[PDB]
């Protein structure tokens, strides 16, 4: 019945992994800083009307364990009735938090919900949580576990994407991310991180290498425990895997956090909030977990059917740049026009904070739709384990 | 750029010997002690660049001093002036300072510290950056990180390096959290220092010898700290280690228990900086330490504590309240009149300082239980090893407990501690003033009786003075010297020197009924009793007292002082004005007397007492005063106690009872246990921080908000109003 | 709001004890796969491709419980790759939160058939193994006034006036009503015995139960992670309380056990297409909270909020099911809302059978579906106290 609307979508900058600016900032602090920015924009918001806080986190251990969402509620001084729950659906965890928030608002039993995610990969590296699929040999042997970097190379092998091809997308992401920054696209949505004294720590995406050239990308060496033989046991018609992915055409490992406010039209009207976009549809699907990164295509198909829409009805496509071939595969499958796809750069340039990316690229499209004065945007991410999450937003 | 820098004199003398061992001798020519000031930072900047330029001809470094002390403290004149907007400069200064020490640390070659004297605060931080430390075991030499006592933290690598050496828990508990100072023997014992020598002249030779040996015996580990080695293991584990992670959530709660919930942000910041620093590399850790340091220096608590325990305290120790021009006069034989818990405590701290005491009472049965106070205390010190058996026997042998008045001959210092009764003191002083030495000091330990009135019971009124101690005398550090209108400036200065000779701090106070300490601590106690009579829960009153920063909650303190003594003071004040609107506490005092409960002396008071030990609040207390019927905010209870004393301290400053804000702060802090975070009951006015503002102006705002709700006694005097 | 969410199945494993427990040798993934395979046994012709998500609560999702154990269950059990799989953590309520979220997904309409529940193998992944900012980081620990739940529970008993005999009386009541339910076959259809890869039995009952508990034996116990200054910290906020009466022991507190629970939830159209029969309807859900120092008074406002949301009162509810974390928490909840005694944890609770952090919410949720059915009653209300001062409540109506 109720319709779910996005009222705010902010994110911290993404600090790099080696000698990063954010490496000294606890991930809990990143979330609190975004909560305090929402307060700055809406000081007369009745926080008692925020019924939940839903954060994605792929590695909920160490500084990110013990339900980091509830910690953000108490540490930021929000009301104790504001809930707080962590969830983990791997790479899509950030968008999954937003989807769940919307679906909660549609059911009527929540009024105003904060959703997002946090990942300080320089403090909590991926894999810090362990996992059965990886460490238990009985079920590892049976689900044919293979790291995503190999699935991405396998994708490029089957589809015929050359090293030049994946590198050309990498160069394009750097160019489009740099042009968006210099164009002021990100001025209102990227909240600089400061310390307890107000001194600046980070106000831009450090992983960006905007002086990237096609020649420098070819100098890089590929990332390449016998996981190659495991993959080719299932994809038996493929003789050899072409290892095309390097650190220059793969998503950067960064720290960052993102926050989104979501509520009903009645909930927003009661708090003086102007809706910025409407959550039209969400869909979760999947594909083979050995190749692992082909989830976006069926998830995007499902959400277009569920919303009564087609590729022609979508103005902007944003797919998480986990690897170059993943985006190229998606672009080939659905015949996405090149000028509609990841228009402001993506994770290859700016970085991929696991628990937070979904809420970041979601907020990136709420901003770009308003700037271009466009209507719809489809947001998707490939997920570890063969999953796929897609979402359609409509500008208001 | 990012350098070892940022007009001032050069502080470090450079000397490279024929072996390639550089001797950096710090000798700031602006004062007697090496301070971490803008001059030092510049000098150490140049020297570190030179150690790197001439790295080919340098095999080792030695850091020494040309002062009596090694290196002590920071530039407090500067840090007390940092505003919140200066946090950028503060962060850059401590990072520059630590960038220098870090470069010295990773020089690729051993660096040894030659600690000839006190290495305190910033000084010990320099030595912790060296790979080896050698201390000259000399008298008065101390080593520690006392930054927390000024509301600061060891911001020059102290927190980071001590945690690297001892682990989180041991570095916090032993060194950082209370800024404990160590004698060179104790320093080597805990790992702060590595080895000792007999005299200072052996330091640099022993250092250059240690460099020469380290290079040949340990060629790969020369100039490499344990935490810069691959495979380093933090003592007790890192916060990710499961053994430490099991007990780690209890460190902030154990600290909250020790501080009783008071607003001291320095120990909180130290524990945070330690744990977060132990989660990251050494360089990221030291930067976190910088941010927590700037977080303190720009805050108000640090400015209060820096004003009190540095500027105010040094102004007092330097003879600020001492009359100018007077000369010293030695003391040879003290005579204590009365062997109560005061007279016995006066006989102990007088003998612990090396003075020959004569302790008289009204009976040999009671004078022996009086000297036995010095024996039961010398037994606690021999069981814990703090004193030898030879110095504990020479201490108790300078006490002679008697009941006769003839064996008072040769006494050149009389500190009377008899009961609080004027004509009794006139009698006790009359029968000794002639058989003691002729021109000796005549001192009284009265707590409310005017020294002017007591001075008429002797012939030499110019040598009659108040010398007010506090119980327990062995542990309280203040001596309130009361100047009667007959007292001369010499007797003032002589008791001033007596206080500094027994290891206590003196304030000078003009004669008035109640003096400073008693009168002010009266308003503190009466505020709690009023609240109790207003129906507030006693548990909330004690919690408000503890959480305000006081060493003892108010109702617990109201048992130590007799409730009958308070009734007496109230009758006295009413007598004076009539020959006065009563304070609401005066009804609680008499009501408690009427019920027969009056404190520890009666075995029954606000608390209950089983065979001499305190045990719980009296259960009948809630029915008597209808407790629970009034439930004001805790912060209102906290401010009511703090503001009553702060307002009463301004009244004393207005009336000429006190002559300096230094005496008002140190007097309130060391005398009546005013919370240290306030910096003293006078500093509390100019440094109040609340919701509605900060400074003297906000103090008045909060004063009127309290006066509108709880009584006009919370109305500020005019001297606070512009 | 449009689609109505219905419970179609609600099973669980027996709870194995912490010391020398039978379940200590079973990976927590296998506890989940075992429940999935029972659901296949009950409905061999279920088109699993209509299962759009698998939502598992888990409070310590590390080691054997990390890496999104929900998705691991989906891949391990051989479910379709389109079936998703997500882990969540809202402390003690993670089991019921997974069910509420599943229901809310069905109500939005963008999901059809959802598997929900939780897993927690506390004998292999002890609580706290995940760490956390509210505990291990001193900057915020000093501010949120962190206090272990066992001390807030004693603070509750001190404030409301629950004696040691009072809390031991409830503990006996729980052990009794749990032993009565087990002998009366109440749990025969829902507690799925755990077996190995050979079909040999590992566990078929709640090992933590002490059905021969006596009121004199409970008084012999000694009061109870709590060894620092937490007592003084709590009374700093609760400054009118002088002393904390430590009434809680291991015999009146929730037991530490291993276990897992699964609940199948879908729309009216979803179950009809698959030939399932709806057993109960999710009427309303609510989350609220209270002070996190005394963090266990959450159930009271969350229950009031779900009653006003569903347009009901305390009188309308036939069965109340509150998680027996600590005996004082239940006595407070009962004292607050005047819950009739004959309608409260009527099959015993966690004190007797155990409290697998991630799975409890779905375990006691499934306990009330079977008791509503066995009694032919209409409405049950399930609520849990949550760490950090949160509250979660759910009303279900029998269909
Ligand atoms: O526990 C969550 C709350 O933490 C803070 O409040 C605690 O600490 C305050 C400072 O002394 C107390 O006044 C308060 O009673 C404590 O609960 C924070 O200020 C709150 O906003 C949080 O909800
Ligand atoms: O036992 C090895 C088999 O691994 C794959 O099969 C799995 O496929 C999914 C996980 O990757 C799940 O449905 C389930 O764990 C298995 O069916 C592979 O597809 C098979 O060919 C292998 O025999």
């Amino acid at each position: 019945s109720e319709e779910a609307f996005i009222y705010e979508a902010i994110r911290t900058p993404r600090g790099k992994q080696k000698n990063g600016s954010l490496h000294e900032v606890k991930p809990l602090s990143l979330v609190v800083g975004l909560i305090d920015e929402l307060r700055k924009r809406h000081p007369d918001l009745d926080e008692n009307l925020i019924s939940d806080v839903i954060l994605g986190c792929v590695s909920p251990v160490g500084d990110q364990g013990g339900d980091i969402a509830r910690a953000a509620v108490l540490a930021s001084g929000m009301p104790v009735t504001s809930g707080g729950v962590q969830l983990n659906r791997f790479c899509a965890s950030g968008l999954e938090a937003v989807n769940t928030a919307a679906q909660k608002v549609r059911s009527g039993w929540d009024d105003l919900v904060l959703a997002g995610g946090v990942e300080s990969m320089s403090r909590v590296p991926m894999g810090s949580d362990g996992g059965a699929m990886g460490l238990d040999p009985a079920t590892n042997y049976d689900v044919m576990f293979v790291p995503q970097s190999i699935g991405a190379d396998l994708i490029a092998t089957i589809e015929g994407f050359s090293r030049e091809d994946v590198d050309a997308y990498a160069l394009r992401s750097q160019q489009k991310a740099a042009e968006a920054w210099s164009g002021g696209y990100f001025a209102k949505s990227v909240v600089p991180v400061r310390d307890q004294n107000g001194l600046l720590i980070l106000d831009h995406d450090e992983h960006m290498r905007p002086d990237t050239t096609k020649e420098g990308l070819a100098k890089l060496k590929p990332a390449f425990g016998g996981f190659d033989d495991v993959a080719l046991q299932k994809y038996h018609w493929v003789e050899k895997i072409n290892h095309v992915h390097t650190g220059g055409n793969s998503s950067g490992i960064v720290d960052g956090a993102a926050l989104v406010m979501i509520g009903s039209a009645a909930a927003g009207k009661l708090q003086g909030l102007t809706p910025r976009a409407r959550i039209v549809a969400t869909a979760t699907s999947g594909a083979d977990p050995v190749i692992m990164l082909t989830g976006p295509t069926p998830a995007t198909r499902k959400v277009l059917d569920r919303a009564g829409l087609t590729v022609d009805d979508i103005d902007l496509f944003e797919l998480n740049e986990a690897f170059a071939s993943v985006v190229l595969k998606f672009q080939k499958d659905l015949n996405i026009p090149d000028e509609k796809l990841n228009v402001n750069g993506g994770a290859i340039a700016m970085g991929h904070p696991l628990g937070a990316t979904g809420a970041m690229i979601l907020g990136t499209m709420v901003d770009e739709l308003e700037r271009r004065n466009a209507r719809r945007a489809l947001i998707t991410l490939c997920i570890g384990g063969g999953m796929g999450v897609a979402t359609i937003i409509e500008r208001v | 750029g990012s350098s070892h820098h940022h007009m001032p004199d050069n502080t470090i003398q450079w000397d490279k010997d024929a072996d390639g061992i550089v001797t950096l001798t710090m000798d700031d020519p602006s004062g007697s002690t090496n301070v971490m000031n803008e001059a030092y930072i510049e000098s150490m900047g140049k020297a570190v660049d030179r150690l790197v330029a001439e790295k080919d001809s340098i095999t080792g470094v030695v850091v020494a001093s040309a002062k009596k002390t090694f290196f002590a403290g920071g530039d407090v004149k500067t840090m007390i002036q940092a505003r919140p907007e200066d946090a950028g400069d503060v962060f850059n200064t401590v990072e520059t300072i630590k960038r220098q020490l870090r470069t010295l640390e990773t020089l690729g070659k051993p660096v040894v510290a030659a600690i000839n004297g006190a290495a305190l605060g910033g000084g010990l931080e320099i030595a912790l950056a060296c790979h080896h430390r050698i201390a000259a075991d000399v008298k008065g030499s101390q080593l520690g990180l006392p930054e927390v006592t000024l509301g600061l933290l060891p911001g020059g690598g102290g927190v980071t390096r001590t945690v690297r050496m001892f682990g989180i828990q041991n570095a916090f508990v032993s060194v950082l959290a209370q800024g404990t100072r160590f004698k060179p023997a104790k320093a080597k014992e805990i790992g702060l220092v590595d080895e000792l020598v007999a005299t200072v002249e052996e330091l640099v030779p022993a250092a250059k010898a240690w460099i020469k040996e380290e290079l040949k015996a340990n060629p790969d580990g020369a100039g490499v700290q344990p935490w810069d080695k691959k495979g380093y293991k933090m003592p007790g584990g890192t916060p990710s280690s499961p053994g430490l992670a099991a007990i780690l959530p209890s460190f902030p709660s154990n600290l909250r228990k020790q501080l009783k919930g008071a607003p001291m942000p320095a120990p909180r910041a130290i524990l945070a900086a330690a744990v977060e620093g132990a989660q990251v590399d050494f360089d990221t850790a030291s930067r976190i330490e910088s941010r927590y340091f700037a977080s303190l220096v720009t805050g108000q608590v640090a400015k209060n504590m820096m004003q009190a325990f540095f500027f105010d305290l040094q102004a007092i120790n330097a003879g600020g309240s001492r009359p100018e021009g007077i000369g010293k006069t030695p003391i040879k034989r003290i005579g204590v009149l009365g062997a109560g818990m005061m007279g016995a405590g006066i006989a102990y701290v007088s003998a612990k300082a090396g003075y020959e005491v004569v302790l008289k009472d009204v009976s040999l049965e009671a004078a022996a239980k009086g000297k036995g106070y010095s024996e039961k205390l010398e037994a606690k010190a021999l069981e814990r090893g703090r004193t030898t058996q030879e110095r504990s026997d020479a201490l108790l042998a300078r006490i002679t407990p008697t009941a006769d008045a003839a064996d008072f001959k040769g006494v050149d210092f009389v500190i009377e501690a008899v009961f609080e009764n004027q004509e009794l003191k006139h009698k006790v002083f009359g029968e000794i003033e002639d058989i003691v030495e002729p021109n000796a000091i005549l001192g009284s330990n009265t707590s409310t009786l005017p020294i002017t009135g007591l001075a008429t019971g002797v012939k030499r009124q110019e040598d009659f003075i108040g010398i007010h101690f506090f119980s327990p005398v062995d542990k309280m550090p203040l001596v309130e010297i009361i100047k009667g209108e007959k007292t001369s400036d010499e007797a003032l200065a002589r008791v001033f020197d007596y206080t500094l000779a027994i290891g206590k701090t003196p304030i000078v106070v003009n004669d008035s009924r109640g003096f400073f300490t008693s009168r002010v601590i009266g308003t503190f106690v009466n505020e709690a009793l009023a609240m109790l009579g207003e129906g507030v829960e006693p548990a909330s009153i004690e919690q408000a007292g503890s959480q305000a920063g006081y060493p003892a909650p108010p109702l617990q303190l109201s048992d130590e002082l007799n409730l009958e003594l308070m009734h007496k003071i109230a009758v006295a004040t009413r007598k004076g004005v009539e020959d006065y609107q009563p304070h609401p506490a005066e009804a609680v005092v008499e009501k408690m007397i009427e019920l027969g409960r009056s404190g520890r002396l009666k075995g029954a008071g606000f608390y209950e007492y089983a065979d001499g030990k305190r045990s719980g609040l009296w259960p009948g207390l809630r029915e008597t005063f209808k407790s629970g019927s009034s439930q004001p905010p805790l912060q209102d209870m906290i401010d009511r106690m703090l503001f009553a004393e702060a307002l009463e301290t301004q009244k004393c400053l207005d009336e000429g009872v006190l002559t300096s804000t230094a005496d008002a702060n140190i007097g309130s802090i060391m005398g009546i246990g005013f919370p240290p975070w306030t910096g003293g009951s006078a500093q509390f006015i100019v440094g109040y921080s609340g919701p509605a503002g900060t400074g003297k102006a906000a103090f008045v705002a909060r004063a009127r908000e309290l006066a509108a709700a709880y009584g006009d006694r919370f109305l500020p005097p005019e001297s606070l109003l512009s």
